[PDB]
């Protein structure tokens, strides 16, 4: 199962993904078997540069006409950490004489590293790639999604960046909460736990 | 839109306006219970005259019923974290201020029965020194008044 | 094969501090319980006071 | 030791495992996972506004308890054989409830200046909201503790000076310039609270 | 469309108000037992004078149990995250009130089985404490069913 | 469909369930055991009825067991997390409440045991007693019974 | 398909099952011991018919023994996680229940060994509680049988 | 620009400032009003000549309130990390200070009231000892006001 | 193929093989001494009585040595990860096993030396309760030898 | 080319060069009052030849005081990692040397100005202690010296 | 090729041994120390006799020195993770036995110091437990030696 | 290629060994200090033998301070990790050593001299062991001394 790799003399972007399907009027088909593979993509528009990297997909004549898919990806310097910080911020798809668009959420990491995700769509039960309402009728999703673009050194993967965290920042808010009430409860836990009584009555 | 964590928090407060601000009481009654006991015995005339420090450990805990009724109501499915981090801030104040009252109510409904076993003069200034335990439960509950709010 | 990653799944924080805190949980149950129960008293009052 | 072994134990066992955890990280070349600013951005500020302001009045309430019964409980021991001083001695208990009363303005003063937002990413919270929301929880941290420290203290003095009193009572006079020294810290810290959050702009 | 752990908070307050609830139990007929073993020497004949802790303890059990049971069988498979949370923090509420009252009346059972053997008319005075300590039992039920349905 | 990590719920309940019982049975055994064997010091006429208290304790040790059978015989390979963890809620209960029922039962006998070597009268209340202890851990049953079935 | 280290739930799971039936045994031999000798200070011709308590002891470890033998017998190297869950679970049950018996057992034989030392008539019952004792065990081994095939 | 999380390690620094030199006038004013009335009823004409180590014990919460003004004023919505940074150096070193100086204090003028009381003579003795820990504490001031004018 | 870091795991069973059981015989002689100590005085003509217990301790040595020399021999940069797991569990099973023999045989040879100063016919019975102290131990070994080869 | 945050490590060395520096000096002034009031009720003439120790506290206070100042001095928004992690070094040596060398001082202080109200001739003897004890914090100094400057 | 952090692990290996064998060493040395103080009060003629303890606890120090050499040696700069696993391993494993049998050498060292000051006749004895006690700490180092060279 | 943070654990053994060294010179003066301050009441004219232990302690510290100057003639802006590392391992181990020494001294001296106290044969022996303890912080230095150069 080969990955898709740009080709600017030695290899500069390289993308690939375990699953892949779009669909337009909630119309699923499977599209990692059209690619991955078939080196008649019409990898075109693509264009690498220092710092910009944008990644085209145009499809062949397919549910309805020739279609085109559109990644954006950049890096910037950070003041903050003396480091190069890298993200993939925008997806395009280009249709009929019509376009749509996709903010990404979180998608990022250091240039030096390529970056992982297990589900990366705009549906919900798996969460991500939402823009502001405007519906529209197009379902896209990438299950084992994987990519790299700006530092690699040949035909290959460096380490992977993974999205999941050991903490998201509601388990964080939770659990600083649950640790106040805890610390007090057992403050009174103690006080009340002394407490002893008499030996002897009086007379 | 608002994230699906939201609902916990505020749901949390209402379970400290019915835990801390009991064990409050709780810890009262059971020492002035010891008390009456080592004051049953050689002044046995003064039982029912010794009610008074028990009931002043149950209001802390009518004052936590109260607040908890309140949350009960305000709580809807659709909560934004602004109105969630309010509610469990005003759980939490009321809760501790009801503990806090309810360790100085005993200990000193304590010290006020066994004065009292021995000194008759000694009465009222023990009632005296109670009303300020129990108003500090009220200064918890007043913030959680102004949390329903703002 | 291409140095692929492990394919860790998401969700994956929650299913962690789960099993951290239920486990947590137990094994400060069982070890405060059990130090309980190993400081018990018998009694050093007649069976055990008397001697000779 | 009775049972404070436990608390001991979950102290260093948590510390150990802090160090083991830091060293690990560092040693690894993992250091961009432990990002400070993440974990402080993506927290909401009313987490923390809402724990400054609970704050402010649990630490001052827990110290004005502590203060009536120590006191009360040496008042009451001494009038059993000298009745002529249970009332004399009622200012100890006034200045131990001037700290609750000090905190529940503080409260007050605190609670203002809670406008919600809609903001979602930290880059449309804002600078001024998160230093409004650190700002005022830093106040109510402050307060609280001031005014539990200086409720321990005058509750200490006035024990001390109601079991001298009944002995030679001539001496009440000249033991209440403690008292008030004590209650100058209690003070302190609601003016140092309020010069803290002066300049509270949430919006 | 909801996460499948939204289960847990439910699930673990139909644990949690049983489990607390039944310690408390084992602190109200343990303690009190253990004060009736004094009272039984000097007086045998005070034992129906002295069964009221027990019958308290019974008591706040089958509080624990009536809410542990009613929050059971709300359970379904498709359980919203806002009725979990409600669940668990309802749970969590009446175990640990429970929990608080069974060591109050424990503490006032012991007292009071011997205050009343050296001192007959200590009994009656001596119920009345332990109806205020059963009070607070009332209380944390009633969040309960306050938070079973709104 | 399930996820890979189903069954650890499961196994952890009925793991905490049994565990739970065990030490509890253990407490209330040992306890019995040590005001049998003080009593027993001065009159043997009565070790022979005197057994009754660890018998009970046995029978809490029993109710653990067969709650456990119930959480071992509903697994499979591919268990949904719903229903795993019904199963978790249950052990934990059924465990800690007999763990407090067997604490209480065990003291009681305890401190009976120590009374009735001088007062032989005492022995039918102290009977009646254990019951009300006995119940508690039998409620825990009743629980499981519930989270077994839905 | 299989992670490949899932064997490590089932590695601990056995080691768990004897290494807690072991410090049960250890427990519950010196208790014994410590017993004995001043039980066998002064009475010197029962040295022999005291020694059920140690080996009943010693059941305990035979049981977290056998339970090692099997749970390692059908240890194999690709375990999926359910037959890896269900062995830690049944581990851990099996060694914590013999860890309860091994403190019962300790001390129970003790405090009879001690007593029995002037009043022979209580040997005879001494055993009978420490039948229980062993019976308890039994159900620490039985559940974790069923969870070594389901 | 400066990121966003600038004025937290600023604010956090103040807050420790004062907390922690708070801290230290408390336990120092504490414990020298315990020896004073200690050693009123033997000696109560010497009392106005004995209140030195608390007016001394009143500088703590000086310095403390000083650095507090001086770094709140200097606070601003958008300083830089390095500034945020003296920040929080300046207040630990003047907290940490303060705190030392008032556990010196409070422990000598504990043992200095007594020992005048023994004796007149000792008293210009004890004023040097006194010297010596506040100088201490004044010598942190310093190096904090470096830091924060840095 | 596999990771590196799995050999980690092998060599921390190694170093357990050894220095758990060390402890245990060393706790043996910390106790030894002192009895041996206290016990010639009294009566030095059975000195060379009181060994046992030593070499009975120090058999555990020759057992951490033995299951040491194994599991370092089989270590190997090609080791697969289940058997690095496997080998870390014998290693600590071992190794806490001998701990608890360890433990029981200190306090048993300390009893049985302090008893035998006041009565011979006691020698014989410790040294048949002594074989068991040592059994327990022998038999996690046995485990060891399973969990290793297989 | 250089991150800012690198500031944050030396900052902190400048809190701990006068910070634990700081608390050993007050402990030792404590420890030194408790003997000197202590000596001067019977031999008031020694005062003012037992000031010793306290002087050599302030010298120990003085070296955290320059290192500070110095590292204070040294500090600038634009540093490297290196000077950073540099000050950090000197701060923390400096400061717990000066926190080791004032703990010996102050129990070698109190002991020795009790010690010398019996015997004078102590005195000279004394001293040498003290010496011994100084050169301690004195070390620190020079090592921090040679990070200062490097 | 290889990590940067590889020599970490062995690094602290380095240090491992050759603070944990020494600390035990100087414990030793310690008791034995106090040991002879009351033993030369009443009889001096056992004063160079009694020397044997403390070469004995130096012993496990000489050990710690050799393996500290060994694994200083045994570190370069191409080394892998498989071998400097090996020497943190034999490090920790050294330093922990020698911790043992330093504790062990000087508990028995002070008792039968003690009792060889009362009694002449225990003196041989003594030194045979002794060995044994020393021994242990020569097996731990021969552990160390495989894992050096494997 | 150099990392960035590699002179960080340089730095901190580098400040690590002084502190421990200091630590264990502190204490091991501190006990010899207050030994011969009791002791000095009877016997004046053995003053200027019994400086010599606190001589003694005096000597570790100059130990460490010649490894942490040795530190500071190799820290330089790109060291590998190898360096950093070697000089982490030999500060830590040498200041462990040291605080290790300091402990041993400092209790052979409190008891050595009210040993030599009572009786002055005793003094020549007493240094005989402390010279042991001695040597012990010297080993330390030797293992320093080729990390630290290496
Ligand atoms: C996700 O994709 C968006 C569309 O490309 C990005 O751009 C944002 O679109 C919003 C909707 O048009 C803008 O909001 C409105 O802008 C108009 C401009 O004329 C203002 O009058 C309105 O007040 C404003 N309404 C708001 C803010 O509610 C956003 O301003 C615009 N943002 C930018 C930077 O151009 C989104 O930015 C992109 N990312 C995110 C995080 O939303
Ligand atoms: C990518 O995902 C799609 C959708 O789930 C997979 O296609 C499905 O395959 C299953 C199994 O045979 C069928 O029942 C569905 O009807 C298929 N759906 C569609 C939309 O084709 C597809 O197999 C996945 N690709 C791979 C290589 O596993
Ligand atoms: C690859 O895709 C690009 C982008 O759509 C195609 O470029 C278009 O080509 C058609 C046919 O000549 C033109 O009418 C359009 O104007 C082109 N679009 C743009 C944006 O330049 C390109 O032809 C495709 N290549 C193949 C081989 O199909
Ligand atoms: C968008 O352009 C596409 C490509 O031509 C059109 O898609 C199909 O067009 C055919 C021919 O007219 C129709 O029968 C289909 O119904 C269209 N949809 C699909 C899913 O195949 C589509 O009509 C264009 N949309 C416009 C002009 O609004
Ligand atoms: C890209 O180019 C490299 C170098 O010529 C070649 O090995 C590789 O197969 C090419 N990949 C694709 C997908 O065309
Ligand atoms: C290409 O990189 C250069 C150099 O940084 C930059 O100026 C230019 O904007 C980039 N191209 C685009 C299309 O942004
Ligand atoms: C990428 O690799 C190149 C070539 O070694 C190097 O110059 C650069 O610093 C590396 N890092 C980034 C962030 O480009």
């Amino acid at each position: 199962h080969p990955p898709v790799s740009y080709n600017d003399t030695a290899p500069r972007i390289l993308f690939w993904a375990q699953n892949f399907s779009v669909a337009y009027k909630d119309e699923w088909k499977d599209l990692t078997s059209l690619t991955f593979g078939v080196e008649n993509l019409n990898l075109t528009g693509s264009f690498w540069n220092d710092s910009f990297a944008m990644l085209s997909l145009t499809y062949e004549p397919l549910f309805g006409a020739t279609v085109t898919f559109k990644f954006i990806l950049a890096s910037r310097f950070y003041p903050v950490s003396a480091r190069y910080w890298f993200a993939m911020e925008r997806l395009e798809i280009h249709s009929n004489g019509s376009v749509a668009h996709f903010n990404v959420s979180q998608v990022t990491g250091p240039s030096i590293y390529s970056f992982h995700c297990e589900y990366v769509s705009s549906v919900s039960k798996k969460g991500n790639l939402l823009v502001t309402n405007v519906p529209s009728v197009w379902q896209m999703t990438l299950h084992n999604f994987q990519i790299q673009a700006f530092n690699v050194t040949g035909e290959q993967f460096s380490y992977a960046s993974d999205c999941a965290g050991f903490f998201s920042p509601g388990i964080w808010m939770g659990l600083l909460t649950t640790l106040f009430m805890l610390f007090i409860f057992t403050y009174g836990l103690h006080m009340i736990l002394s407490l002893k009584t008499m030996d002897r009555f009086d007379d | 839109n608002n994230p699906e964590y939201s609902s916990f928090f505020g749901v949390m407060g209402a379970s400290s306006a019915m835990v801390f601000s009991a064990m409050g009481a709780a810890y009262g009654t059971a020492k002035s219970g010891t008390g009456i006991a080592a004051m049953s015995v050689m002044r046995p005339e003064l039982i029912m005259k010794s009610i008074i420090p028990v009931v002043m450990a149950g209001i802390i805990a009518i004052y936590g019923l109260v607040v908890a009724v309140l949350i009960a109501n305000s709580l809807t499915d659709g909560i934004t974290l602004y109105r969630s981090f309010l509610q469990l801030g005003a759980g939490l104040s009321v809760g501790l201020s009801g503990l806090a009252a309810g360790f100085a109510i005993g200990i000193v409904g304590d010290a006020g029965v066994r004065g009292t076993a021995q000194q008759p003069r000694l009465f009222v200034g023990m009632i005296l020194i109670l009303i300020f335990a129990e108003v500090l439960g009220l200064y918890g509950l007043i913030v959680a008044l102004i949390l329903s709010t703002k | 094969p291409y140095n692929l990653a492990y394919k860790y799944n998401l969700e994956y924080s929650v299913v962690f501090n789960l099993v951290l805190w239920i486990m947590i949980g137990l094994a400060l149950a069982v070890i405060i319980t059990s130090y309980n129960i190993w400081n018990m008293d018998p009694g050093y009052d007649s069976i055990i006071y008397r001697m000779t | 030791t009775g049972l404070e072994l436990l608390y001991l134990g979950i102290f260093v066992a948590f510390w150990a495992c802090m160090v083991v955890v830091g060293i690990c990280y560092t040693i690894f070349d993992l250091g961009f996972r432990f990002d400070v600013a993440w974990f402080l951005t993506e927290t909401s500020p009313f987490m923390w506004s809402n724990l400054g302001i609970g704050l402010a009045i649990s630490l001052s309430v827990v110290g004005a308890a502590w203060g009536i019964y120590i006191t009360g409980s040496s008042i009451i021991g001494g009038g059993v054989k000298a009745p002529r001083i249970k009332t004399k001695n009622l200012v100890s208990i006034i200045f131990c409830e001037a700290v609750a009363i000090y905190g529940i303005i503080m409260a007050i003063v605190i609670s203002n200046m809670a406008e919600p937002f809609s903001a979602t990413e930290p880059k449309a919270i804002g600078h001024r909201n998160y230093h409004a929301g650190y700002s005022m929880f830093g106040a109510g941290l402050t307060v609280g503790l001031s005014n539990l420290f200086c409720g321990v203290c005058v509750g200490i003095v006035g024990s001390g000076a109601a079991l001298a009193d009944a002995q030679n009572p001539s001496l009440f006079v000249k033991i209440l310039i403690v008292e008030i020294f004590g209650s100058a810290i209690g003070l302190f810290g609601v003016i140092v609270a309020i010069l803290q959050t002066s300049r509270v702009k949430m919006g």
